């Protein structure tokens, strides 16, 4: 099977400097580019780094800049994240998230099972403001979230991402180009709307799908995700 | 020999034993086919070039 | 025994006098008034370069927008036509291919030649990675010619004088095809995909029946080899095209001869035929590098689409009928519209 | 003017295209031989010495020879012979010793008639391998040579041999003015077949240098 | 006020010599564009340095119009600073860059005949495109030693514009030719030397391609001695007559320099063999 695994985490003295390793298995690691998400203790997601296929193009996060670097080994099927100068305000979880572009693929389809990290001691913006909506199984629930600039590009495509993390659990991708569903994902969910005001929508609801929903965005690489919104009962 | 024979003689007398229409009927509905869609083929008339995914 | 002397030959006189009978006029009567096409003019619009070897076969997708070709270097590359990227690249295992074909769900891509086997390789794997998913063995002759019916079967066609129907998880031959005297070089399938013809060297091309697996009618009339053939888009007509220089187009209902398509200028073969979304512009490739468009209904010549600088292998039109694209032995392809 | 994805996309492509010329680089460096024959005629012993298509490998004095048999093609021979139009070298193989057996040597004589006068072969030289040297000299100076070529005036010896035989093959290639043909004789145990197979593919590759320098 | 060029023969001589000079290389090096330019459109390694060698010819060519009249016009001239200094450059530029293609053409010969199966003789039009790229860097920089220095080449005695003005400086444009004349030679020399030896003792010579290249192998180097030996050889001439007496005497300087004027006249009878030296291995006539 497909599986990807990270270690390296504990506790760091502020100022010092730890070094991050992902371990992948099961799937052509040379072909995929690899992204590094974190995730703070209650609020939410964010882009960290980014390597392409081939270590020919790298993107960083405009808070990590410098300080974090990022490298891969596609012998032995490893990805490094080597960060130094570490500050308070890095302790957070992060991922291991791999990503494979070409015409008709689906990027952000495989998320690692995650490592906790503790500290002692342009930028497009979305809108997800409604927070908890609590709903009984079988009835309809819907999602909004919007961008501060239109997704739609001129080739057509509409780069609008979906993501659904259960408690406990590794996110999770759920659509992609903001009406294509991923595989292995039920029929019930469905996304649509317009450039700048975007949608989900779920017709039958039932039990393990509670949690929280995020919206990403993918055309300018400073990647940005939503506040998050969660479904209770 | 005897059996590439049969095989033979019997494949003709299943082919002799067909219905076929006349001639002049066929190119009648092969003349209208390929009238009624005329439109629809951006290969016979040029398609502006607004709408033209090879433009380049 | 005698009976295969005088049987034979009263049975092929009855076929004679009842096609002959049935023959009123022909279809250039009919359409002696239609308004012409006129010259048409198709350009360059992209290119796509990569292949070391001459290009034996390709095949469109279902979205007019990919497609897959096949050369002598042993590679299966996947172009995206509207920007001239390579989606994929496959290395094969033999390099002697002479066909190619794509799946209409997009999922499969197959290939064959001269080692007499045909193989089958998936596209969407969680290894990201593109992995041979089945061989299929059981001809005895070099495979010419490869349809996929649906994602579950495929007809192949190959020198061995049979054609015989797969099914691709069993990989045993669940039909097979057999009456024709010669190599089978090319087949087509109808819109419906029920029934097909194959066209074989031995001047002749046959109607199977896929469903019961039997030879329904038989055309003559050529007097060469024919290496392509092509079903009309509304399914009750085909042309081939042989190595004599010609090309002709037959009808089932009336199992006679409509029309032939000859230039006296011409003295190549015919290597690909292909027709329009409305059927009135039938393209077909020649050996003296042209490209060669006929008016189905008036067998005039309206255009050439010249610029090849070897034999053109291979020809396909969209789907949707908005672009045509062809191989030359040069290693290039070059997508028309 | 191209979004993230579409660069990403390009990025993927110039890989693959790198890929490929690399491949075709690694490709473009061996020798490829194409072997011919009547069948039986000493084939087999030729592929010891060093379904379909039967593809065999093997290196001499740092060159990475390829030998194609067809042999598994019982099919019209003008649909499919054009695929090897690029061949450096044509290897064919006649068993000296099927002179008077049912003929062989006549049909041995269309087949290499065809071979050598093919319009995709108008370049490409050919190297004759005649086999089965202590069997056909056994047979000789016991059954005469008349049997099977009648207008045959001479001696009955071996020294007669490699003459009316070798001179009267080479006389099937009319085209003489582009493409020549090298003869060697060859046995069971013999051990040479691969230097004078090096020495005709070497001869090829200096006149294919040549003529695309344009000199 | 080094001693002058009293002959007032070269001017009346030498006219209708470069004169042909530029209708022949002119009508051979542009019938070779013209065939390079958009007749075969399928280019190689030999190809891309003959292109280049046909480029150099074409610059020598073109700046021929001034030594033509200028010396016509008596020794004497026109404008004084810049077009002087820059016709005398270009032209170093042509010489040094043939020199040194003839000798890459025969290196490449040799390489594809004698060894036969080394890598060098299949190579990527890119590489091709870079070592050419570098060579002309290479001659440029060579031949860049008069980029601006004008008191010396332009100084009027009312009517000077030329460079090796018989006199002693000895620096680098001096010290090229003796070099830049047996390098290259022995090159080609042993190159078509070895070519010849090995073609023949393979035993080959009896086709008539292989005699045809045989014969043109050592027409090149016969064609490159015989039209850059005098030049040299009235140099090393002038160097040793001008260690046995004084260097400012000149009574024995002036048969030897007229010389080196119809020594040099030579030049261009390559310029213009170009054409017919090489491009007429295979026409397509
Ligand atoms: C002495 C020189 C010259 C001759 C006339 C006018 C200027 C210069 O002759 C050569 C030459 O033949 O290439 C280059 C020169 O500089």
């Amino acid at each position: 099977d497909v599986q990807l695994v990270e270690s390296g985490g504990g506790l760091v003295q502020p100022g010092g400097s730890r070094k991050l390793s992902c371990s992948a298995s099961g799937f052509a690691f040379s072909s995929f580019g690899m992204h590094w998400v974190r995730q703070a203790p209650e609020k939410g997601l964010e882009w960290v780094a980014y390597i392409s296929s081939g270590s020919g193009t790298i993107y960083y996060a405009d808070t990590v800049k410098g300080r974090f670097t990022i490298s891969r080994d596609d012998p032995k099927n490893t990805l490094f994240l080597q960060m130094t100068s570490l500050r308070s305000e890095d302790t957070a979880m992060y991922y291991c998230v791999r990503s494979i572009y070409y015409y008709g693929s689906s990027p952000f389809d495989f998320w690692g099972q995650g490592t906790t990290l503790t500290v002692s001691s342009s930028d497009i913006v979305m809108t997800q403001a409604t927070s908890s909506v609590p709903v009984t199984p079988g009835e309809s629930v819907s999602i909004s979230c919007r961008s501060s600039k239109s997704l739609l590009h001129s080739n057509g495509n509409t780069y609008l991402y979906w993501f659904l993390q259960r408690p406990g659990q590794s996110p999770q991708l759920l659509i992609y180009r903001m009406s294509n569903l991923a595989s292995g994902v039920p029929d019930r969910f469905s996304g649509s709307g317009s450039g700048t005001a975007f949608t989900l929508t779920i017709s039958r609801l039932e039990a393990e799908d509670v949690g929280v929903y995020y919206c990403m965005q993918h055309l300018e690489y400073p990647l940005t995700f939503g506040a998050g919104t969660k479904l209770e009962l | 020999s005897i059996a590439q024979a049969r095989k033979l003689v019997e494949q003709l007398k299943m082919e002799a034993n067909i219905d076929r229409i006349k001639v002049s009927k066929a190119a009648a509905d092969l003349m209208a086919y390929c009238e009624a869609h005329a439109k629809e083929d951006p290969l016979l008339t040029p398609v502006p070039a607004s709408e033209n995914p090879f433009r380049e | 025994l005698d009976q295969l002397r005088q049987e034979a030959e009263q049975l092929k006189n009855q076929i004679r006098d009842a096609r002959k009978a049935c023959a009123d006029a022909t279809l250039s009567q009919i359409t002696n008034n239609i308004d012409p096409v006129g010259r048409i003019q198709m350009r360059t619009r992209r290119t796509l370069r990569g292949h070391l070897a001459k290009i034996y076969a390709m095949h469109w997708g279902t979205d007019s927008r990919l497609l897959v070709s096949a050369s002598q270097d042993g590679k299966l590359i996947i172009w995206d036509s509207y920007t001239t990227n390579k989606v994929h690249a496959i290395p094969l295992r033999s390099s002697w291919v002479m066909t190619c074909a794509y799946a209409p769900s997009g999922n499969y891509v197959a290939c064959g030649g001269l080692d007499n086997i045909c193989s089958i390789y998936n596209l969407k794997t969680r290894e990201g990675n593109v992995r041979v998913s089945r061989e299929l063995a059981g001809h005895t002759g070099y495979l010419s010619c490869c349809r996929f019916l649906d994602d579950n079967q495929i007809v192949t066609s190959s020198g061995d004088t049979t054609c015989a129907l797969w099914d691709i998880e069993t990989g045993q031959q669940t039909t097979t095809f057999t009456g024709h005297t010669g190599d089978v070089m090319s087949l087509s399938l109808a819109p419906d995909t029920r029934l097909f013809v194959s066209g074989a060297c031995d001047a002749s091309a046959k109607l199977w029946d896929v469903r019961e697996g039997m030879c329904r009618q038989t055309f003559t009339g050529h007097e060469s080899d024919i290496n392509a053939i092509c079903f009309f888009p509304n399914g009750n007509a085909f042309a081939t095209g042989s190595d004599d220089a010609t090309c002709r187009l037959f009808d089932l209902r009336a199992d006679q001869e409509l029309m032939t398509y000859s230039h006296d200028n011409i003295i190549c073969g015919i290597t690909s035929v292909s027709f329009s979304k409305s059927g009135r512009l039938l393209l077909a490739g020649y050996d003296d590098f042209n490209c060669n468009v006929w008016d189905a209904l008036k067998a005039d010549r309206a255009g050439v689409l010249a610029g090849h600088d070897n034999r053109v292998s291979c020809l396909g039109v969209t789907d949707d009928g908005m672009a045509v694209a062809t191989g030359s032995w040069d290693s290039f392809l070059k997508i028309w519209n | 003017t191209l979004s993230a994805e579409d660069k990403a996309a390009v990025e993927r492509s110039k890989m693959i295209d790198r890929n490929l010329r690399e491949d075709g680089e690694k490709a473009a460096r061996e020798v490829k031989l194409l072997l011919l024959g009547a069948g039986e005629s000493g084939k087999s012993t030729i592929v010891k010495q060093m379904t379909g298509i039967v593809e065999t490998h093997f290196t001499f004095k740092d060159l990475h020879f390829k030998m194609f048999d067809v042999g598994a093609q019982r099919s019209e021979r003008k649909k499919w012979i054009h695929c090897f139009e690029g061949v450096t070298a044509i290897i064919f193989c006649v068993a000296l010793s099927d002179y008077d057996l049912v003929n062989r040597m006549h049909e041995s004589m269309k087949l290499f008639d065809s071979i050598c006068n093919n319009k995709w072969f108008t370049d490409t030289s050919i190297i004759l391998f005649l086999n089965k040297k202590d069997l056909f000299e056994e047979k000789i100076k016991k059954s005469p040579l008349t049997i099977c070529y009648p207008e045959y005036a001479g001696s009955n010896t071996y020294e007669e041999a490699a003459a009316y035989i070798q001179c009267q093959f080479e006389d099937l290639n009319k085209r003489k003015d582009t493409k020549e043909i090298y003869t060697h004789f060859t046995c069971s145990t013999d051990t040479k077949n691969v230097q004078f197979v090096f020495d005709a593919v070497t001869d090829v590759i200096i006149k294919n240098n040549l003529k695309d320098c344009g000199l | 006020n080094c001693c002058v060029f009293r002959d007032d023969f070269i001017a009346k001589v030498l006219p209708p010599v470069l004169g042909l000079e530029f209708i022949f290389g002119l009508l051979g090096n542009g019938l070779a564009l013209w065939i390079f330019c958009f007749h075969l459109k399928s280019w190689k390694s030999s190809r891309i340095f003959l292109f280049n060698l046909a480029v150099a010819d074409f610059l020598l060519i073109i700046c021929l119009p001034f030594v033509m009249d200028y010396y016509v016009r008596r020794s004497d001239w026109k404008f004084g600073d810049i077009p002087c200094r820059l016709v005398l450059f270009m032209f170093a530029m042509n010489r040094q860059g043939s020199i040194i293609f003839l000798t890459v053409v025969a290196v490449d010969r040799y390489f594809r005949v004698v060894h036969p199966h080394h890598a060098l003789n299949k190579i990527s039009n890119w590489t091709a495109a870079i070592i050419s790229c570098l060579l002309w860097g290479i001659t440029v920089g060579l031949t860049v030693h008069l980029l601006k220095k004008k008191l010396l080449i332009q100084n009027g005695t009312a009517n000077v514009c030329i460079s090796f003005s018989i006199c002693h400086t000895f620096r680098w444009h001096e010290a090229m030719f003796l070099l830049e004349f047996f390098l290259p030679l022995g090159i080609i020399l042993f190159c078509s030397a070895r070519i010849i030896w090995s073609l023949r003792q393979r035993q080959m010579d009896r086709h008539a391609k292989i005699k045809r290249a045989i014969t043109f192998i050592m027409v090149v180097a016969i064609v490159f001695v015989i039209c850059f030996l005098p030049s040299v050889v009235v140099r090393i001439h002038i160097f040793w007559l001008l260690h046995t007496s004084g260097t400012q005497n000149c009574e024995v300087y002036r048969s030897v320099d007229l010389a080196f004027f119809i020594t040099l006249s030579f030049t261009y009878m390559n310029s213009m063999l170009d054409p017919v030296v090489y491009y007429f291995s295979s026409p397509s006539f």
